[PDB]
């Protein structure tokens, strides 16, 4: 009995820890002996531990994840594809975790509630990857969203953090309603929730005429809730006021972490399943829309944090059209796609948790960042470069396969607005450089240096993004194994 | 409750066990499984007295450190141990205190 | 016709859900209410159709959806709380500064 | 609102449930005509496919 | 699909379904399992059972 | 008939929830609704749900809406808005709604037409199924905590983010 | 791939017109409920009702001016020419957008450029 | 001056920069702030979906692709 | 069988008629407290576990020990959140 549960070594060990994490911090922080010490950095430590420890567990035993696969079956389906994500998701965690000490020491934030919450949205996208049934995934998004729901609004006192739990907690019990509906409208036409059972009845007859009309709105309905979650357009105007208002350690989790563990749930409910070209055209309207409306919105902001909210809703449009395409090929440029704009993200992000100690909220404070730290606006510039997709920078691969998938899935107005999008975005891209290197403001602002952990993370995401393509073979093979292992 | 073990990817060694017993797991631990528990545990009680310091609770936090260690610890070295048993991982001595006994 | 009543009962549930959002632009509370119809008609949809197809896995996820809505009202209510207590009101000319 | 209110805004969604089941029978009666139809243009595409693939 | 009856016994479409996953278990091309989806539909949702006894209410009510 | 009844008295005290000038009275038709909604549930033969819905919906959290909306005591000023301006958005999407989605079984669910005869007497008995009957919480229990435990813990979990998020949101030691 | 149509192109002007009409009071809707209400106007329901029908009514007659002219002026020069091709349709989408947008917008330069797009949106089709 | 300096640059980075700024400001103004506006955005684009997808058997009788994507490009030129 | 509840109905039917003749015969002759919020949390948490005990009181014969213990773990969750809020001062009304 006991060795079925080596199934489920990594999230009994994460939830045990957290709990482990949390009694140890309500104990301690109300304490009078010490002072009711901030914790944050504490516990923070001892879940970076936490997260390392899981992921560990999760790597070393790869077999062992798929042991009593037919007891586990009604629960849940880990497979090469799951494994890989779920070590992406924790890697992405674990490095988000990193960038928040300096933010928890220097603004006295003390609660420590905020890991104990990150660690169990951890464990909500750990399940969200593995779900294999509507009933699981709705119940692990529903506590991935309870989580964000609560961190977004950390800052209680803020009018902005307030705002942005508020909007995020309305918008989000709404899609998460049009979703269940979506469930419940495809268990009552075809009597079946597991996704092995939805892959069989669906099978071969896609629209044929006599079309059961409440498969297709309970497909229809569901998509709208994923695309509610992949920021996509029109279904996206929460990301931008929720990512600015939210605390920048919220905001740097969210523009990573939740993507991984949706496309996750994306691929293997609709791949793996059978539908119309529908749902791909969705899609697609979906990712021209988003790179239309992202592009322009960047253009318009002022402001960092606005300007990458609409940055990732533009790359999400061009993540998005891989999933269109239909091909094994399409879901290993999606999967390279991701791979890439987190690692960018997450280098962006560390530059602006670094500036936020001097409190940085324009793109014009960035002025004379050339001079008052010169191998910080060089750092800041290889990112916004690899963002506007200037070869031989990383972010070229994004770029690249949109045009690809263009040209071969036969579509032309796609590539005229890739092009138009591509300049747009060079263009609100390159006016951080200009803004860093030509500007001579009357007024300076002198950055804090920043952090050691911010720093190294800096300088490695930085070597990946200049130098990833001189060696990606790995990448290449690692995508190509997890598109293949969704089907066969 | 009915149980069933059988993985979806086959084994790739000798199966010693195909579902060894909680105690036999434990009792089959080598000295690299006790050599990983030790250096996962070493490594969380030092860091627990490290981020400790600065609240002033560096004997409590090594406690918690050291708890969340010997978990993690024990259940690596279950991991790796079951899975020698099990044929999972490369298990020549399982294997070799299974032809002699 | 059993089946189809029960179904349009469910429907007009949820249709008072999304006209309750679309008439409410200056009530956040009754938006968050709508959301629970909306949410009731989808535990009632699955109800019905357990029954409907002799099959009981309606009915468990029926008893997790509860538990989601019982947990997103609490949360909901707490921001809706720490809100109206930094604003002083509930109008929502106040919950307007994040644009753009 | 007033009770009487109350009591005759029922009274009308009892009048409009009671025509929605009226609805319902008349669709229901008018599943031959549709599959009767759905079937002649089933065929008119399948005849036009046939006469295209002949080419 | 699931097998579990909500008065504690088996399904009522139980068998159709199991019938249905069997026969698309080893055939390759998705129309050799066609009539037994049709029957686990049918099944579950009665459409053409009640359609043909609407046939004959409606025949019945046209010679009256 | 008695649908009809129900789904009557359903409609109108939605439409008084989301039209209440005061949204206490708000919370109050929600009651209502969700009272005819057990009432739906006990036609359907599953007891323990209209009883659950009772002891949840209308015993904890419809009183988690009434003690918040209480304590706010908001002016009608704050919330007040003319809807005239929109029954012409509202008939659009209501009608589009209503079409594509009051009638999406009727073409997998096709209704059996009440003939004038007594088709009553084709009700085959199964006298096997019925030696020990099986309540609907039996049902449910057998399943719950042994086949679908996985859902019941992250339910629960869940419910501890709940309680987490409560406390570090709202709470102010005295 | 085209083969499934009776056309007609008086039935395909007035159809067109129909669908323009359609259109625009939907738009108008759209753009009715987005607006707020001025302030000497949120106690009093009447004039919010009257401005919303208004904004239908304008929009609807615009769309279907646009829906109208444009498959119009389409037809009658695949007719008098005889000839098939996306050139047509697009001195028929460019005539269409620059006169009704123009009168309007109320200018010549507007005119033009609603022209040029229409004309481009058309030859893309 | 009329072909350097004027027609290239009207039809041209000059004309194509005002012509994008104004469309990014429209497009920013989106973001309205109300969550109101967002909400009814998501049930637009849920209506829009159901209209489209599958609303879209009988209408192509009075319809044309053609003046689909016509009306919708025409109405960036309303007021 | 749903057979006991129609005497139910009339019983309500009847107690209203009766409370509606008590009650009309005689017409012929600004601050907010956060911890009346944090009590509902608590009781509609506690609620939800009595729901839960319900199937599960009647269902322990047929469950057995792996159905007894997945109760303990979902009890053992929910008391760490309880303890987290007799600690935090949740449960102290002075």
């Amino acid at each position: 009995m006991f060795n079925l549960f080596l199934a489920v070594f990594p999230e009994i060990f994460i939830i045990n820890a957290t709990f482990i994490l949390l009694i140890h911090g309500v104990v301690f922080s109300t304490s009078k002996k010490y002072d009711y010490p901030p914790l944050a950095s504490n516990v923070g430590w001892l879940g970076l531990l936490s997260v390392l420890i899981t992921l560990l567990l999760l790597a070393a035993g790869a077999p062992l994840l798929t042991i009593a696969h037919l007891f586990w079956n009604n629960l849940f389906r880990r497979d090469n594809f799951t494994y890989f994500c779920q070590i992406f998701l924790l890697l992405s965690t674990a490095g988000t975790i990193s960038m928040c000490f300096d933010f928890f020491d220097q603004e006295r934030f003390d609660a420590f509630e905020f890991i104990v919450l990150i660690l169990l949205s951890t464990c909500g996208m750990l399940f969200m990857i593995s779900a294999y049934d509507l009933i699981a995934m709705y119940l692990a998004i529903e506590l991935q969203s309870l989580c964000f729901y609560v961190i977004a609004a950390s800052k209680r006192k803020s009018e902005f953090s307030t705002e942005a739990g508020l909007k995020y907690l309305i918008l989000g019990a709404f899609s998460s309603g049009i979703l269940l509906f979506g469930c419940s409208m495809i268990y009552g036409s075809t009597g079946a929730t597991h996704f092995d059972q939805l892959a069989k009845i669906l099978t071969g007859y896609e629209i044929t005429g006599a079309r059961s009309s409440g498969i297709f709105m309970g497909i229809l309905f569901i998509a709208v809730g994923f695309l509610f979650k992949i920021t996509a357009v029109p279904f996206h105007m929460w990301a931008p006021d929720i990512y600015e208002g939210s605390p920048t350690p919220v905001t740097a989790f969210l523009s990573i972490a939740p993507k991984i563990s949706i496309f996750a749930n994306i691929l293997r409910v609709f791949i793996y399943g059978s539908y119309g070209a529908t749902l791909q055209q969705i899609f697609f309207f979906c990712s021209i829309a988003s790179m239309i409306l992202g592009a322009l919105a960047a253009m318009a902001q002022t402001k960092v944090k606005r300007l990458l909210a609409y940055s990732s809703i533009g790359h999400v449009g061009y993540i998005c059209i891989g999933f269109s395409c239909g091909t094994i090929e399409g879901i290993q440029s999606l999967l390279i796609g991701i791979f890439i704009y987190a690692l960018m993200t997450m280098d962006a992000f560390a530059i602006v948790l670094a500036l936020r100690q001097t409190r940085v909220k324009y793109i014009a404070d960035l002025g004379a960042l050339a001079k008052t730290n010169p191998i910080l606006a060089i750092t800041f510039s290889i990112t916004m470069f690899s963002y506007a997709g200037i070869p031989p920078l990383a972010g070229f691969c994004s770029k690249f396969y949109l045009f690809f998938a263009a040209l071969g899935c036969g579509a032309y107005f796609l590539a005229l607005v890739g092009v138009v999008t591509s300049v747009i975005g060079c263009f609100y891209y390159i006016r951080l450089v200009k803004r860093m290197f030509f500007d001579t403001p009357r007024t300076w602002i002198l950055y804090e240096p920043m952090d050691r952990n911010k720093s190294l993370l800096l300088a490695m995401t930085s070597f990946f993004i200049t130098l990833f393509l001189l060696y990606p073979s790995p990448l290449f093979s690692v995508t190509h194994q997890m598109a293949l292992s969704l089907y066969l | 409750m009915n149980t069933d073990i059988t993985a979806l990817e086959k084994a790739q060694y000798p199966v010693v066990d195909r579902n060894p017993a909680f105690t036999k797991v434990v009792g089959n631990f080598s000295t690299l499984d006790y050599l990983r528990f030790s250096t996962i545990t070493g490594i969380s009680v030092t860091v627990g007295y490290l981020s400790g310091i600065k609240p002033g609770i560096k004997g409590p936090s090594m406690v918690t450190g050291g708890l969340i260690g010997l978990m993690g610890g024990f259940m690596y070295a279950y991991q790796n141990s079951a899975g020698r048993l099990m044929g999972f991982f490369p298990n020549d001595g399982e294997v070799a205190s299974y032809q002699k006994r | 016709m059993d089946l189809i009543k029960y179904f349009t009962f469910s429907m007009i549930i949820f249709i008072l859900g999304i006209w309750g959002i679309l008439l409410n632009r200056r009530n956040i509370l009754i938006m968050l209410m709508s959301i629970e119809l909306m949410l009731l008609a989808v535990n009632l949809n699955f109800l019905v159709f357990s029954v409907s197809l002799d099959d009981m896995m309606g009915q468990v996820f029926a008893l997790l959806v509860l538990t989601v809505a019982a947990a997103e009202s609490a949360i909901g209510l707490a921001i809706f709380v720490i809100t109206f207590r930094v604003r002083g009101t509930i109008a929502v000319e106040f919950i307007n500064s994040i644009q753009g | 609102v007033k009770v009487l209110t109350y009591f005759g805004m029922t009274l009308a969604a009892f009048a409009f449930w009671q025509s929605m089941d009226k609805v319902h029978v008349w669709i229901a009666l008018h599943q031959d005509e549709k599959q009767e139809r759905m079937e002649k243009e089933a065929e008119v595409r399948r005849v036009r496919a046939e006469l295209l693939r002949k080419a | 699909a699931s097998g579990w009856g909500i008065t504690g016994n088996k399904g009522r479409c139980y068998d159709f379904w199991m019938d249905f996953s069997e026969c698309m278990s080893h055939c390759r091309e998705p129309k050799d399992c066609t009539l037994l989806r049709e029957d686990y539909l049918e099944c579950l949702h009665h459409s053409k059972e009640f359609q043909r006894r609407n046939r004959i209410y409606k025949e019945e009510q046209r010679k009256l | 008939m008695i649908l009809s009844v129900l789904s009557s008295l359903a409609l109108v005290s939605g439409l008084m929830v989301v039209r209440a000038k005061n949204p206490v009275h708000s919370v109050l038709f929600f009651i209502l609704v969700f009272c005819d909604t057990s009432g739906l549930l006990l036609l359907l033969g599953l007891d323990f749900f209209a009883m659950i819905f009772l002891v949840v919906y209308i015993g904890a959290i419809a009183v988690l809406f009434l003690f918040v909306v209480m304590m706010f005591h908001i002016q009608i000023a704050e919330i007040h808005e003319e809807v005239l301006r929109y029954l012409p958005v509202s008939g659009i999407i209501g009608l589009i709604f209503w079409w594509e989605m009051f009638f999406i079984l009727d073409n997998e669910s096709i209704p059996l037409l009440p003939t004038q005869r007594n088709t009553t007497s084709l009700r085959y008995t199964v006298y096997a199924g019925k030696v020990r009957s099986w309540t609907n919480l039996e049902t449910l229990g057998n399943l719950l905590y042994t086949y679908y435990f996985v859902w019941f813990l992250v339910s629960s979990l869940i419910l501890l983010v709940a309680m987490i998020g409560a406390i570090v949101l709202t709470m102010h030691r005295t | 791939r085209y083969l499934e149509e009776e056309d007609g192109p008086l039935m395909k002007t007035i159809k067109g017109s129909i669908t323009g009409f359609g259109a625009g009071t939907i738009y108008g809707t759209i753009l009715a409920t987005w607006k707020d209400v001025p302030r000497v106007e949120r106690n009093v329901a009447l004039p919010g009702l009257i401005r919303t029908l208004k904004m239908m009514g304008t929009h609807g007659l615009t769309f279907a001016a646009i829906g109208g002219v444009y498959i119009g002026v389409e037809q009658l020069v695949q007719n008098f020419r005889s000839k098939r091709d996306f050139y047509n349709g697009a001195i028929g989408g460019f005539v269409a957008g620059a006169s009704v947008l123009g009168y309007r917008a109320r200018s010549i330069p507007t005119a033009i450029a609603a022209g040029a797009t229409l004309a481009v949106t058309s030859a893309l089709i | 001056e009329a072909l350097d300096k004027g027609a290239i640059e009207i039809l041209g980075p000059y004309g194509i920069s005002y012509t994008f700024r104004r469309l990014a400001e429209r497009i920013s103004q989106l973001q309205s702030g109300f969550v109101y506006h967002y909400a009814f955005a998501m049930l637009l684009g849920l209506t829009l979906f159901v209209t489209f997808f599958c609303m879209w058997d009988s209408l192509s009788s009075w319809v044309d692709n053609r003046l689909s994507f016509i009306l919708i490009v025409s109405s960036f030129y309303t007021k | 069988m749903m057979l006991e509840f129609a005497p139910i109905f009339i019983y309500l039917v009847i107690s209203l008629l009766v409370s509606l003749i008590l009650l009309g015969v005689p017409f012929l002759f600004s601050r907010f407290d956060i911890r009346f919020y944090l009590v509902s949390i608590l009781f509609l948490i506690f609620d939800l576990e009595v729901t839960f005990f319900f199937p599960w009181a009647v269902s322990l014969n047929k469950i057995d020990l792996f159905g007894f213990w997945s109760m303990m773990a979902f009890l053992f969750i929910l008391t760490i959140g309880f303890l987290y809020e007799w600690k935090r001062g949740a449960l102290d009304w002075e």
